[PDB]
DNA sequence: GCAGACACTACGAGTACATA
DNA sequence: TTTTTATGTACTCGTAGTGTCTGC
């Protein structure tokens, strides 16, 4: 089995979520962070033909730039990972699953409390600004029949008192009202257009981005507030 | 210097408002002022038999033992915590000293030797070229005056004075008076 | 009268005082804080304990609350030089638009690796002194560089006068009582409340934290009093057998504490110190110190402990 | 059964690690204070410390979480440096569990010295995030936990039972060992050896099970294993007699015999002479043996050091 | 049967035992190792002597060999905390792809400055207990922190029963004999082989190292036997210089016998006993016993011997 | 005879080159020949404790005879990071002429190094195939027990009455030869026989002496000894840290040098005082202080002639 | 005498092999380590005009990047040195040869048991794989007729068993068997094409790296194994 | 396309603690 | 009124140097 540029750019992403990863045969791959805060699922171009656990993902992906863009890969007789090149050949330590915090399966997403969508054009401007504005967290609430988004500076701010930023997403059809806060840090998604799925059963509560490539879930913040 | 009316903005205000950090830094470096300790109110209490009770303040078994190490009236007690004290609570090592070393006074000056900085560099040198430890090295220098004429050999070795090596000898620009000093009169 | 936060279960943080009066402090200290909140402007201040939970970081937030400051609260260990250049310079230079004293609370700023940040701060404090002031909180002063103590009013905690201690304790008892009414905790014997206060005196946090753990049964009765005044491990059986100079008993206790020696030997020093005469102290350190020193050469550790006991039995003249 | 078995482990003091607070063998007041805690449904900041190893500190930490059904991150203390607290733990502590679970961070074996910097950083953290999540610290030595973190916690101190607890805890541990043997295929010929293993290393329940593995080589525990567990491999008569008689050539000859294993011999001698000599000879005999034992291992010729002990006792002992 | 490594000339390392059976050990110890290799999985173990060359680090490699583990062997002193974090964590987390027990042998781990690494290891051992186990080898236990002894089966060496000693010695004699056949060493007197074994008993390394040095001449005859059992000489020059109470001579003899002290001190007790009056005997044990006792704290051993001579010279009344 | 002509100090430019040129006990020389014969060198310890018996000379010679690739190292320079770094390099690297590799660690006695020595115990077994170690020590107890286990311990100093008479002749011939080379005029052969006899066991000092005669080409402890006589303290208190550096040697010199300078029942007192101090060194935590305490004790109780 | 842009770079490079150096008159430099592990020779086009010894090399090349490039480095008027500049003059110490370890042995590599080449871009790939794949020893040998390299991990894989890396270097035609092992530590060349000449008889031996800008020769580790 | 600018690493400074 | 041992190990900070990759 081989992997292409597009695939890897993903896993270099999935690295920033969990420095390890467990993956098996299929065109599906996934990781969730050790601490229970985020998670991503992926359908991909290239095809997996055997189960394997990688301890150091962020650097395996690295080793992979150290040979041609085509070298074939497989499970060695040596039950490790064989990256074989035209001239050379590498043998990457496949780790014991015990130690790679992976998700057993895939949990469905509660038919969403609230729905709206976000242009990738739009989301680039959020990240873009946030560096510029020291925006460390955000909140998505309802201002006048439309779904807005507000960036803050939890550092200087403390209470999320003053808004430093405010995109304006969709409109709000239904009639609840809420404030879902999100740790910017917890937002690890390769840019591109998303459908947004919010959810809460009181103290329960999460947020799902639905890409064209993969789906992402991040935890709300401790006092995300709402009437669901 | 235009405008010609500025209630002078203090060295700091300019550093910051203008936001070049390298000037802000040297303004920082301004007060480095390094000194600390107050370990002599601890020594003092052990001596004068006032009350401190320790616990709150940092304590140095090395520093308290050495300070007292001065006055022979104490040596018996320090001698004790020296053999035995390794392995006692700082709370303890202190409580003991309170109840042993009896009188009280001491005046300041410790005894530190006088280093001829040059003589040390010379022995440190000889022990280097000759892979001997310091006592033979001293023998060599005694010997090497009285014949075989120390200039002969200091001239050969002036070769390695490497300024990493000087940092091992003294700690200041006294250290640069020495680079020159054996580069010279041999 | 009592502020409750209600977003916290942890209960020494539920009852964290909102204002400078709700705080239990030495007389002169409370008065100096009232004085400050009166003048309406807040100078650069350092609050330090070194005994934890005396209320430093609580009074920090209260001072701000009373003068109605615009306050940024900051973890000390998070406040590195780039933070001061960055976020703090912004805040300190920006103008609060209600005309509020701006105040930066740096909590637990006594870490060693921040000395570089602290120096950088010494120039800052003079540049921005017109806008905003800084309140530093520290457990150990020597971790605050000297030129920052020069620039501040250093207020020093939990070291009350003999009278303050007696008043502060009454005040803390009244407060605990009030916390009990609110919490549904039944007080059967007031003596146990006076005991919890006295036990952990300087530290008001642990004194409340205790109340949570002895409330398992919703009541404080004479039976809880036994556990509050009582000593759960202790040394008593050895200390007593030592005084009595008996041996079969000492011979028997040896194997018990041989289990973990380094700890036991420690307690014994600490506990005998109080119970024996002045030149018995000097002898007891020589005896215990020597014994501790060779432990780990000595092959049978249980015997080595017996040897220590026989030694102390004979030579200890007990007050 | 009444017992959790992990089955992913062969190592067997880790196979039988207790799942819940009840399966744990603890002092009465301690178990009760933990039930009390799991009852109120929320977990405060806690420190568990022995200093004796294997009292169950890091086991009870995981159980507490299990009982309250917390979302728990478990962390090696020595891995928890200040950048960890800033990065992953701050993330976890700020994130909201979605199933309204107490979040808990278990820092195991946090008493290392070079982490003081991390610990201080944690002191301001614990108050900021106290609403979401609590911290359970496990330590062998308290003094390695800075004072302001002890202020912030309920410090529970282990392996320090009452005299009654000790007697009950020992019975409980004997019943448990018995049960582990049924499961393991270990035949118990003499129950006295199981009571001996427990008593031998009491505070430490880990070593007490670890022992069982090593004395099970032969799949049975019989009176013969009991000799190695208590093990005395000792009859002292020839020395005791040569001592009374105050003769020396004999003492001089017996020295090399018992120099072989000293720490045991010295032990029997104390035990056996105690009964055979007068009351103020007892106090002298501890001073003489104690001192001799103390310097053994500095003393270069061990056989001579034994001879020196005999001469000393021969003269100063007055035999009842 | 005997394993020979053949890449080594040094000959106490040529004959290093490959498997648990080739090892000469106490009965119960061998049996407990067989038991272990049987169950096929290896627990966390500590092997300690403190007498060198009892086979600790040999049996470590052999245990691995018998269970066919994937084993990383590591110098203890090289085993600092960043090593455990980096390479060992890698190895312990990686899965061996033949389904082999993974085992990390840390040899000679009893150094003092590694306590920090050992603590770090205490949490590691429980995390990775499923994959892999650790075998620690130490000369002095007190250099292994208590919580690591808790986590291990501590097996203690070179402390056989009286019967084991008698069997082990026979086994070691057979082995030496076999090594001689292989090496081209002629055995003229079997009594010298039994002597070498008995001489340094616990230590099998030195016992083979000796054989190299007495083989200069490719034969072991009655003449070598004299040097093996032989001498250290009589003591006459000292015993005489002692009676005469002269010093310069005593001062000069010190360095001579400083060479091997434990033997000398032994002869001195044995020989003086006969040559001095009855209450000089009791004094001579107190003087020699005390001197022997501190040797090894005493820094300059030649001086310590002089000190012994001066003491005896004065207090000995001679017959 | 053997000359290294570029060497400006007498002891460095005359050192016997080979095992035969060395003056030794019979059995000792024969055991060294035996060794050089087998062509490979085991791990060895050479120790006196009497200085100048030839330990560090025989070390270089053994290497010379077997034609080893040898790294020579000052003991006090060989700390754990040296063994990890350069020595591990050398011991793992293969000499490319097929030479025994050998590491000579000279004067390895001080237990400042115990940590290094332990580190070495595992090392010696790991690279025992390439290369061996020769340790030189004045005092054995400064060499940890497990290193003595791994070595052949060869001990100096018990010459027979005949050896003494021959060795002295040999040393006189040698000194004579050194004099020819050095341009030193011998007017009276009796003085040469005197230097040899005067410090006999110690061949180093016996050559070092000859240099002292050097200024006309024909034939220390003071600062402490003085401060002791004067019974002053601030000076004694100051000298302590100087000699705390290597204690076992200093204490040795102090015994040797005071013996001559003090009254007869002051000698008996001085051994009781120094002996007891030496005895507890190494329990005593602060070694500089322990030296101070020795000074105070001697100042008061010593009666100088 | 004057020292160029290319000469000085074989001088920072010979510092990685010896603290000190002794080059003498000629157009030849060479140095080898105080532990006789590593030998490096190089023929420069700046002609050294006298015999000098420096206790420290990497110290000297420092006082030389400052001075402009006239740098008539002459010999001081008292045995030390003179760095002549466009507009200044500097004085470096000059060590008595008794204080520098100099090779003194321009011994000639006997004859090659076998010869083979390596492409510089492929030194690249190995000098870098080993960094993050954690290699510290390699072994040059014959697999399937060509001469390969194996990287291993002396610590993790105590006896050169699991190969973390292989590289193929163009066939061997001679009929011999061998396994030459080198401790990566004692390998210090700046990249480039290199002729590889490896010699050994019986047990004594070494490997010689011919390069167009320098020559390198190091020692097989303890266990290397062949039949020449 | 290349600068710009970002993200990462290596190093030196100061602190610390256990041993001797 | 006085003032810091030597070796080895571990950890945090700031900064400078190093390298890979993208917007106008
Ligand atoms: N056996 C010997 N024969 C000749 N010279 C000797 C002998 N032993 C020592 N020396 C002299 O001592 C010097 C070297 O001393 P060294 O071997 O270091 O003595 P030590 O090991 O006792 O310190 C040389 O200069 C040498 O002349
Ligand atoms: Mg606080
Ligand atoms: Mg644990
Ligand atoms: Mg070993
Ligand atoms: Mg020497």
């Amino acid at each position: 089995m081989k992997l292409s540029k597009d695939t890897t750019a993903l896993l270099k992403n999935f690295a920033t979520i969990n420095s390890g990863i467990m993956l098996k045969s299929g065109q599906f791959i996934m990781t969730r962070a050790v601490n229970g805060t985020t998670y991503a699922e992926a359908n991909i171009s290239d095809v997996i033909d055997f189960d394997v656990a990688i301890y150091d993902l962020n650097g395996f992906l690295g080793i992979l730039s150290l040979v041609n863009d085509d070298a074939e890969i497989s499970q060695s007789e040596d039950g490790n990972i064989k990256i074989a090149d035209a001239r050379s050949t590498i043998f990457w330590p496949a780790a014991d699953p015990s130690t790679v915090v992976a998700p057993n399966k895939p949990i469905p997403f509660p038919v969403a409390s609230a729905v709206t969508e976000i242009k990738a054009e739009d989301l680039q401007q959020l990240l873009r600004v946030s560096r510029g504005l020291q925006i460390d967290t955000i909140a998505i609430t309802v201002k006048e029949g439309k779904i807005v988004i507000n960036g803050f500076n939890k550092v200087e701010d403390s209470a999320l008192t003053r808004v430093k930023y405010s995109l304006t997403l969709g409109d709000y059809d239904g009639e609840n009202t809420f404030n879902f806060i999100i740790n910017m840090a917890n937002m690890k998604m390769q840019p591109g257009n998303y459908k947004l799925l919010l959810w809460a059963k009181g103290k329960q509560g999460a947020a799902k981005f639905e890409g064209e490539h993969a789906n992402y879930v991040v935890a709300l913040e401790a006092d995300s507030t709402h009437d669901f | 210097s235009l405008f010609k009316d500025d209630i002078q903005l203090n060295e700091h205000q300019v550093a910051w408002y203008s936001k070049d950090w390298t000037a802000v830094q040297s303004a920082a470096d301004s007060f480095k002022e390094k000194a600390e300790n107050e370990f002599f109110e601890i020594i003092g209490a052990i001596n004068n038999k006032t009350k401190c009770s320790i616990a709150q303040k940092d304590y140095s078994k090395f520093m308290v033992e050495n300070a007292l190490s001065q006055f022979p009236e104490c040596m018996p007690a320090v001698y004790a915590m020296n053999l035995i004290g390794s392995g006692l609570s700082d709370e303890a090592h202190f409580n003991y000293l309170m109840a042993a070393v009896p009188r009280g006074k001491r005046y300041g000056k410790w005894a530190k030797l006088v280093e001829d900085s040059t003589e040390v560099l010379i022995i440190k040198l000889l022990a280097k070229r000759y892979q001997v430890n310091t006592n033979d090295a001293i023998n060599y220098k005694s010997i090497l005056t009285k014949n075989g004429k120390l200039p002969l050999v200091l001239k050969e070795l002036k070769g390695l004075v490497t300024d990493d090596f000087l940092k091992e000898v003294t700690k200041n620009v006294k250290e640069q008076k020495q680079l020159k000093k054996l580069a010279l009169e041999w | 009268m009592i502020t409750v936060n209600e977003k916290e279960h942890i209960l020494e943080q539920k009852y964290r005082p909102s204002t400078i009066d709700e705080c239990i402090l030495p007389a002169f200290d409370k008065e100096t804080f009232k004085s400050i909140t009166s003048k309406g402007k807040i100078p650069h201040i350092i609050l330090h304990s070194p005994s934890p939970g005396t209320g430093k970081t609580t009074v920090a937030k209260a001072l701000c609350h009373d003068v109605n400051a615009d306050m940024m609260f900051v973890n000390g260990s998070d406040c590195k030089i780039d933070f001061v250049r960055g976020p703090l310079t912004n805040f300190a230079s920006a103008a609060s638009f209600d005309g509020r004293q701006k105040v930066i609370v740096i909590d637990e700023f006594d870490r060693s690796g921040l000395a570089e940040s602290q120096r950088h701060l010494r120039s800052f404090m003079e540049a921005y002194s017109s806008n905003c002031s800084i309140i530093i909180t520290a457990n150990n002063i020597d971790g605050i560089i000297k030129p920052l103590q020069s620039r501040c009013r250093v207020i020093t905690f939990g070291q009350p006068t003999d009278e303050d201690k007696i008043e502060m304790m009454k005040q803390m008892i009244r407060r605990l009582t009030e916390i009990c009414k609110h919490e549904g905790i039944a007080i059967a014997d007031m003596k146990v409340v006076a005991a919890l206060v006295k036990k952990n005196f300087p530290d008001f946090r642990k004194t409340i934290g205790e109340l949570d753990s002895y409330s398992s049964k919703g009541v404080l009765d004479a039976g809880i009093l036994s556990l509050v005044t009582n000593d759960r491990g202790a040394i008593d059986d050895v200390l007593e057998s030592l005084k009595n100079k008996d041996v079969k008993q000492l011979r028997a206790l040896a194997p018990k504490y041989a289990a973990d020696y380094s700890w036991f030997v420690g307690k014994l020093a600490e506990e005998i110190y109080s119970r024996v005469t002045p030149q018995s102290i000097i002898r007891m350190y020589e005896i215990v110190g020597e014994n501790n020193q060779y432990h780990g050469i000595a092959a049978n550790t249980e015997l080595h402990l017996a040897y220590l006991f026989i030694q102390l039995a004979c030579e200890m003249q007990w007050k």
